[PDB]
């Protein structure tokens, strides 16, 4: 039963730069380390085992090192499809515990989001709903706030956000911004307007429709 | 030719058990142990047990000895892990795997353990129509996870955004845009593919203006 | 050695 301590817990550096990834094991574990790639919604995919084995396909600019309870994880020249989480799990014996994991982000240069907004499919009113669709696309730093105006004024009740995993190539964010209204509210009002305040603007981007 | 088939998703009532299976194939499966691991958000990765079919080794993490029973099938290479008295907090993608880590280290798709009442409902698709030009689906009330999405059955995946689900009225809405040029729509078809595993339903939803 | 595990 030995604990596996992971750091940092995060991380954010450019491409080209060296990454070092740290695992500590609380007991010798001689040189049964391992350590993982997962991005969202794939499986796990195997870097390293045995402290510094390269797993078949894995680019040669990764490199494990360590022995008994001080091992690392370089990745050299860092690609925009390095971002992602890394976990290492020792093989020592059961239970085969994993670290904490670390979140790594690319770190480029900043991009203001393309901003539309869509409104509701005639299908989805004639099922009685209304849902109000703002993409903000390609921006960076991760940090946006979306405001959405109903004639002109603030509504914050029936907004969903979720954020997209960093862009393989791009290394952008994407986020999207749904105001769900039933049918008879969203037919109360005419104009519907989404508006973006990323650090790329002072000013706010403005995206709107009038039914 | 190495395969761990898994579905894609269970669905259980609280209290309730459920055994997720792992289908070996290209392979003896009695040569290699199969391991069980838990991916929930915010919780990394966790090493329930193994199963080794060849010799009935069965190894449980101490967290789950209650909690998870390992099984096999040799007749069809089929390794199972059940988990009892199932609460939200087991809610998670479970992984099942091949050996140690090494040169037979092979991961299946990871099966999505939802907990709760409420019962499967397909996804409906709705159509986001507006130099380039940003068109998306809205894929709206469908329970329970996941959901894939695609453009052109996958010949279009430049510029494609696939959101993650937001859980609202205990059903998932999910949002998914495609950025082509003004020149390609609307004179070039542009169709979002929506897969809902634990329903058995794909939608095509084609974007018109 | 006698097999893959312990360790
Ligand atoms: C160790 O690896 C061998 C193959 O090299 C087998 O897969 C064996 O079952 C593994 N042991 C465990 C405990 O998974
Ligand atoms: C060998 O024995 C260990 C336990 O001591 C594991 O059960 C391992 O999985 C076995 N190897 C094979 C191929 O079954």
């Amino acid at each position: 039963d030995i604990q596996m301590t992971q750091s940092p817990a995060s991380l954010s550096a450019s491409v080209g730069e060296t990454v070092t990834i740290t695992c500590r094991a609380s007991e010798n574990i001689y040189s049964y380390l391992a350590w993982y790639q997962q991005k969202q919604g794939k499986s796990p995919q195997l870097l390293v085992y045995n402290a510094k084995t390269l797993a078949e396909g894995v680019p040669s600019r990764f490199s494990g090192s360590g022995s008994g309870t001080q091992f690392s994880l370089k990745i050299n020249s860092l690609q925009p499809e390095d971002f992602g989480s890394y976990y290492c799990q020792h093989h020592y014996g059961t239970p085969y515990t994993f670290g904490g994991g670390t979140k790594l982000e690319i770190k480029r240069a900043d991009a203001a989001p393309t901003v539309s907004i869509f409104p509701p499919s005639s299908e989805q009113l004639t099922s009685g709903g209304a849902s109000v669709v703002c993409f903000l696309n390609n921006f960076y730093p991760k940090d946006i706030n979306v405001k959405w105006k109903i004639d002109g004024s603030e509504r914050q009740n029936g907004v969903l956000n979720s954020w997209t995993d960093q862009d393989s190539k791009d290394s952008t964010y994407s986020m999207s911004s749904t105001l769900t209204l039933t049918k008879d509210e969203y037919e109360r009002h005419n104009s519907y307007t989404c508006e973006a305040t990323h650090k790329t603007s002072t000013s706010p981007i403005v995206k709107s429709f009038n039914r | 030719q190495v395969q761990l088939q898994q579905s894609d998703a269970e669905l259980v009532k609280p209290g309730a058990s459920v055994k997720i299976s792992c289908k070996a194939s290209g392979y003896i499966f009695a040569d290699h142990a199969i391991h069980w691991v838990k991916r929930k958000p915010e919780q990394g990765l966790e090493w329930i047990g193994y199963i080794s079919p060849g010799n009935d080794d069965i190894k449980y993490n101490e967290k789950f000895k209650g909690k998870a029973t390992l099984t096999a099938d040799k007749s069809s290479s089929t390794a199972y892990m059940q988990l009892n008295s199932l609460t939200s907090e087991d809610s998670a993608v479970y992984f099942c795997k091949r050996s140690l880590p090494g040169t037979f280290d092979y991961w299946g798709q990871g099966t999505t353990l939802t907990v709760s009442s409420a019962k499967t409902t397909p996804p409906s698709v709705y159509p986001l129509a507006p130099s380039m030009v940003t068109l998306g689906c809205l894929v709206k009330g469908y329970f329970p996870e996941p959901v894939t999405v695609t453009w052109n059955s996958g010949s279009l995946s430049s510029g494609v955004h696939t959101f993650p689900a937001v859980l609202q009225s205990d059903l998932y809405t999910l949002s998914s845009s495609v950025t082509v040029p003004s020149s390609t729509w609307p004179s070039e078809t542009v169709t979002c593919n929506v897969a809902h595993p634990a329903s058995s339903t794909k939608v095509d939803k084609k974007i018109v203006p | 050695g006698a097999s893959t595990g312990s360790p």
